[PDB]
């Protein structure tokens, strides 16, 4: 789907539609008195004469301006609306307008500050007035459009309005009507003209009227600001990185264009002009209006691919020299921003985007856009990359160094994210990586060698008292010791208090929303144990059912409006088990309404179960057929009973009878962590189908389940592949998953389980997949994509298992993802950015991991005995 | 160049 | 109390769902065993983690200034984080700006910190905090006491959980009064009792007590001269520049010492510094304030014994505009010059008073601070033309008292001028006092300055054109108008404000959801009553709003409201006169029982009297349904009840409240003895027994006895200080009550109807809603009475609207009664006047239940 979240809660993920503060100056035009003015958005304003409708299609007036002349431009442009009695609308605010005008906007939709409609008549002399009276204005080329003459007056062919016309007019609002057809409208950086629609004339005369010093072979990146092109210069025939600013974009709130921070950046690097390490500018001039920068093409993959190549994730086979060349490389980076700051010069945006690393291991520093030249000042960081920004106003040349100390903490534990909300998160990793570069086999001199210099950048960096909102959370200085069940219960007691002192501070901050803190991946969702509050309710609910405790006063209010919640927004387009309906039943069946449960799940089994669309465990009927046999193996008195086995029984003659006919079966390309691009493992491909008929076969008893689980292991090896020494892990085109949602984690929890029903040759693959699942270090903390499920996967249904051993290693190897809030514990999920409470990434997920390892069984999915 | 310049934002591999 | 907020440019809303909060941050340091918890949104709390304090203590009280607030923090919590105290600070620089403000209480004034300490560690921490916040200056707290003369300030108090004081087994409860109370029978430690235990002018009375001190009543002993007297406590009197009231009075000084020649501006007598407080003497002059005064001289009614109002308001105006110039004259700038500013004298002197905004430069363009509402400029102007438009809208509230409503259209002004011609022009004033005042308003006018409407009430236009009726298209016309505003400013409520109320009303009903005055079902009501006065269909989503409001209606009861203005009793009728009827008679069936018992009120407005209202409604319409008996028997033991005491009910009498708050009203329609009359005459036209019939003519005694005259012959209720002709508290209900029940009453009490009818019609009415305005009035003359007319009723309605009427879109829309912003409702609102001439149309009134 599309996430819209945005940063701007200090210690949670909100999305932009929930973001209203608006300190900015608005933009207001006079109103005659047989005008109106209204808003329905929250970017524009329209503007409309009485009982006056337009068009539904035709040539729309698109007008741009600069940030200055802005306030003074809109009286220009209603003063002409104000005799052509045109609708015509403009943005809200200066905040709208600077994020409209800015660099990370699409293409197609910035750059317009008013847009105007006139219908077909009165566009002639709307234009010609526009033109006389827009004389000293500029404004930004408007890509999608076309300029009128010389003034900022942009054109294209588009939708006016919504339907209107008449009873509905049988169309749409984004496709146009030429010659009684339908042609869609793009909204893209060009200039469309559909084919075969009447121009006017004085319009046709306006159409009909329409070699560089390098050669761009490509295109690297594209942003408002424009593109960063990979060419090559004609006159050396040496291949560059050209970098374009088309005028007045790049607008940010300090009041500066890419227009001036591409002469601070021309400057900087003539001033740093021979720096080994340091692109040299070649070639800079204006063409057309766009001026160009030719830098020179540093050689070299990124930061984290490099750190992705080289880290020690697993062992420390092969990789026996990784911290000497990390220590190389951050010498390299001490060298050359320190040579930087004696001419002056400041980076301000160092981050693991920017340092590029060589075969040879060279480092080069890039993205000399926020450079600042004069220090004396404390400044703000503009744009920075989330964990490597200064937490405070501090001065340029600290700004630099704060980057260097945490990509001196990235090349020693990759965990950076987190210390941009927990301050003192460095060191709580700092003594992690030290245990895992003892534990691994280094020699002393090495790990001493990098530690004196990350404790000398330290010290080179403001140490600041704390004053934000996120200085209630601290870090995990202190190591816990377990020895007992008590230890055990202490843990489990802390994260049960600081889950709901994070949930009681939240909907402090959030009053009529959710109830608890979700990552972004399931923010605008309720349903489902991935990202519901629910499944959170639920995690808590058998936390306190573990230490024997009582509930936290209103637990049962919170419950019950939580779930009378769940009924009111219970819908039918979806039926997922961990983003839909199955879930939250599942979920009100263990929560203790059980005949609720199933009341509600016979009266909408049918239509829930009939419209679907996908096969797996996650959002397609697999849930449902895993919630109902749940349901009829608990509850031996269902009247839908026959039409599940039925069910059951047609998928799996479905399963049997067409191949490759559920979900991928191959390598795949997607290489992102959204849970609906992702189709393998536990939750997304045949290993849920797996799950589910090896639970059929358990309480169903019938041959074609287990040829099911032995079809599931047969199509789900096929994609698992064996590495270097003896690892097998998925491959998602580009990168391996060893996860519990995606990769090996999820196998080997149905081949543990299934072990007594399923044969030898495939129980041999749970040695190969045993050291697949053990690596050193977990990016994230969270059950489906992280350590959690890790440890799950390696620990449970093995036999022989002592809970007390098995939490010694886990609370150690929770102590990296931790901190402190009140007396309990919060964490962050699959970003590290904001604090989560939810199963899939937050602490609702570790609380269900040690509700798992105490029970024997999952509470992930059903794992009926 | 206008055109030539404006077209350099159709090339591919893009945002 | 109503804590509203004019902070949206449009309607009012609530203090409570306030968050903008520009407002820079106070912080303080949080070490690792700390915690720092925001439970209210004013105060930010600091505990050591599951360390508690006790219930009672001695609390510390820490005061600051504006400038150094934000070190006294990075002190204070350095000293509780040693001694580990449980402390509290202010949220925002903003709250420290309101909390150290002018109009706030003096229990509640100056606290910056509040530490709870132990009584163990009191001493070291007070000694600490002695030596570390030496130097540093702060506000004195009234309710506390300094320790030694740094700004820490103790109170023994309620530490945390509501107010009771317990000592030695007695419930005390603290006080924020502005003194010091120590409680009886405290174990006082050593240091606390050895700390308990270390005019040239003479006070008459006080006038006016605020955070910046008080205005006092004086006099001299030297001269014994009586004088009036300010006061400035030491940084108190903060306001958002930055200036306290000891600034404040020392700029007062000079420009009462520059201006000492000009008569009407008073002179410095005494100027000294007693203890620690300010203190400026300047002349008291005799005199009643503009509003006073023009209560007193403008014609309300008629112009008998008021022929020279226009020749006195002449010259008033020329003394206000004299002084204005020779003030300006010696660059002194008034900066707040209202109705209260301005003292007249019985032989009409004006005098100007209220110095304490005084600017003394006039080349920069400055922002009104303490702008009267109404009064203040729209713009940041040049403080003469600030001055100079205040001086034109105290011309404009002389020639037409309707000023309220010129801070949220720009132009109304100019509206309510052609108004006041037309009313002069009307009363039978002379040609040339119209002619000579007019001419110095509109020499005021353009002494001003002209601007662009910007802000976000430029979608309000005056009214400036009448519009022409002649047939009931017309009538029509203007109602198609009035529910298409009415849909425009509903929308523009939901687009800024969503899970919240659906339609925005008067500050009076802001919490309140349920029954006809000041919920949005009966807004409904009143639109679907419009749509079928058109014969027009409802436009798209009428249903779906409707349905979601009455479930939202269903889902927000409570039983502590048992009256058809404020609770279910009218939510009931409402949902009922919606279109669906037996969901009413089963939530009537479900709650009659125990709202009518549990009953506090018994008026209309609250009480019972609505209930059985809706109960005869009920059974009148639907002759068949269970508890139809317990509605007679109900009413029949409450006009026995009636029959037994007419006092034991309601106030018989003169009242005493002063004020518009319909909790403060004891008298009239909604609130007196004419709804009980009311009920019993509804009693008497479905029942039919002579009981009612006697109790209706005892409740027209009771009514008509706090009912004077005067020498005009208008029959107006006594509120003790005003006269109220409207429909909720005044006589415009009683009209109602004679000419609904007019067949049944004797020709004694129809005798009265003749003397009530002038009352009812003034030439000028303040506020436009039906209930305290001028469509009750409206409706009293024009209900009931022998054939009613629809065309030339409706004719006049439109023209007496036209006073007050909005233009929204392609539609009307109202300001309530203040005038300041736009209400919905149906006691000040649009609804209001959308039964007006649904009443007018279909006869019966329609803000009650009626039989036919
Ligand atoms: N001098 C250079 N040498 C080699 N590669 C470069 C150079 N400059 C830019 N690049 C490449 O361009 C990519 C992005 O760099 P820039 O476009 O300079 O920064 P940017 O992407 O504009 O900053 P953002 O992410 O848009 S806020 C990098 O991944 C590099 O691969
Ligand atoms: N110089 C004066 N002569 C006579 N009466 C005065 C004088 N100053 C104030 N008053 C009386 O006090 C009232 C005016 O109160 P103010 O002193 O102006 O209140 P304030 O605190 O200055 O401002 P407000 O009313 O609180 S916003 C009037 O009723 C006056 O009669
Ligand atoms: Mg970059
Ligand atoms: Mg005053």
């Amino acid at each position: 789907m599309q996430y819209d979240f945005s940063l701007k809660d200090p210690l949670f993920f909100t999305l932009t539609d929930d973001d209203l503060t608006d300190f900015s100056s608005k933009y207001s035009a006079p109103l005659p008195y047989d005008w109106h003015e209204l808003s329905n958005n929250s970017e524009w304003v329209n503007q409309y004469p009485i009982g006056f409708t337009t068009e539904r299609q035709g040539w729309k007036v698109h007008i741009s301006s600069d940030y200055k002349h802005s306030h003074e431009v809109l009286e220009v442009v209603s003063k002409v609306c104000h005799e052509f009695r045109v609708v015509f609308k403009y943005l809200k605010t200066e905040k709208v307008f600077v994020l409209r005008n800015g660099k990370n906007i699409d293409r197609g939709y910035s750059g317009k500050f008013i847009t105007c409609y006139p219908n077909i008549e009165s566009l002639e002399g709307f234009l010609k007035e526009l033109e006389r009276k827009l004389k000293g204005y500029t404004g930004p080329y408007i890509l999608s459009d076309r300029r009128w003459r010389e003034a900022p007056i942009y054109l294209r062919y588009g939708v006016f309005r919504e339907s209107i016309p008449e009873l509905e007019g049988n169309l749409k609002s984004d496709e146009l009507l030429v010659s009684g057809k339908i042609i869609k409208d793009i909204r893209s950086p060009k200039f469309i003209i559909p084919e075969g629609l009447e121009i006017p004339e004085f319009l046709e005369k306006w159409l009909k009227d329409i070699e560089f010093p390098f050669t761009i072979e490509s295109a690297i990146r594209f942003s408002n600001c424009g593109g960063i092109y990979n060419a090559t210069l004609s006159s050396s025939n040496k291949k560059i990185i050209l970098r374009e600013a088309r005028p007045y974009t790049g607008l940010d709130f300090s009041g500066e264009y890419s227009t001036e921070r591409m002469k601070s950046e021309r400057r900087a690097l003539t001033i740093l002009k021979d720096i080994d390490g340091i692109p040299n500018v070649f070639w800079y001039g204006k063409l057309w209006e766009h001026n160009f920068l030719g830098v020179e093409k540093m050689d070299g993959i990124p930061l984290n691919h490099w750190l992705t190549k080289n880290y020690p994730l697993y062992d420390s086979k092969g990789k026996e020299k990784y911290l000497y060349r990390a220590k190389n490389i951050l010498k390299q980076l001490i060298s050359i921003v320190e040579r930087a700051h004696k001419h002056s010069v400041y980076h301000q945006d160092i981050h693991f985007g920017n340092i590029l690393i060589d075969r040879s291991d060279r480092l080069s520093l890039i993205d000399w856009e926020q450079v600042r030249f004069d220090n004396s000042k404390m400044v703000e960081q503009k744009m920075a990359a989330p964990g490597y920004g200064s937490w405070i106003d501090d001065y340029p040349s600290k700004i630099d160094w704060y980057g260097v100390k945490q990509i001196a903490h990235y090349l020693y534990f990759p965990l950076i994210e987190q210390t941009s909300l927990v301050l003192g998160y460095d060191q709580q990793t700092f003594k992690v990586a030290h245990r895992n570069f003892v534990e691994m086999g280094y020699s002393d001199t090495d790990i001493k060698n990098m530690e004196v210099i990350i404790n000398a950048l330290d010290n080179k960096c403001s140490t600041f008292d704390n004053l934000s909102e996120k200085k209630i959370l601290k870090p995990c200085l202190n190591n816990l010791v377990i020895n007992s069940k008590a230890d055990i219960n202490d843990f489990a007691s802390r994260l049960g208090k600081g889950l709901l002192t994070i949930s009681d501070e939240w909907k402090r901050k959030y009053k009529n929303k959710r109830i608890f803190p979700v990552h972004y991946y399931g923010l605008k969702i309720n349903q489902g144990i991935a990202f519901s509050d629910l499944g959170i309710l639920l995690s808590y609910k058998k936390l306190i059912d573990l230490l024997s405790d009582k509930v936290d006063n209103s637990y049962e209010e919170i419950k019950n409006l939580a779930i009378q919640t769940a009924i009111a927004k219970f819908r039918d387009d979806s039926p997922g088990l961990l983003d839909g309906m199955s879930g939250t039943i599942w979920i009100i069946h263990e929560l203790g309404e059980k005949q609720l449960a199933i009341d509600l799940f016979r009266k909408y089994y049918s239509e829930m179960l009939r419209k679907s669309s996908e096969k797996n465990i996650y959002s397609g009927t697999a849930g449902i057929l895993l919630v109902g046999l749940y349901l009829i193996s608990q509850h031996n008195d269902l009247s839908i009973k026959e039409l599940i086995i039925s069910d059951m029984n047609l998928f799996a003659d479905n399963y049997l009878f067409n191949p490759s006919d559920f979900c991928k079966v191959g390598v795949g390309d997607t290489n992102s962590n959204d849970p609906y691009e992702a189709d393998s493992g536990l939750l997304f491909g045949h290993t849920g189908i797996g799950w589910l008929f090896g639970e059929a076969y358990r309480y169903t008893k019938n041959s074609k389940f287990l040829k099911c689980l032995n079809l599931a292991i047969e199509s789900e090896l096929v994609a698992y592949e064996k590495d270097d020494f003896d690892r097998l892990q998925y491959n998602q085109g580009k990168r391996l998953l060893p996860y519990l949602s995606t990769g090996s984690a999820g196998l080997l929890l149905l081949i543990s389980r299934n072990k007594e029903f399923l044969q030898n040759s495939v129980l041999n693959n749970c040695h190969y997949l045993e050291k697949a699942v053990s690596p050193n270090f977990c990016v994230f903390p969270g059950i489906a994509n992280g350590m959690c499920g890790l440890f799950l996967s390696k620990n449970l249904y093995k036999s022989n298992i002592n809970y007390v051993q098995q939490c010694k290693e886990l609370i150690r190897c929770l102590e990296t993802y931790l901190c402190v809030v009140e007396d309990g514990f919060a964490l962050a999920g699959d970003s590290g950015l904001k604090l989560t409470t939810d199963i899939s990434t937050g602490t609702a997920g570790i609380i269900l991991t040690l509700v798992s390892l105490r029970n024997g069984k999952l509470e992930l999915l059903p794992s009926v005995q | 160049m206008l055109e030539e310049v404006l077209k350099l934002q159709l090339m591919d591999a893009k945002e």
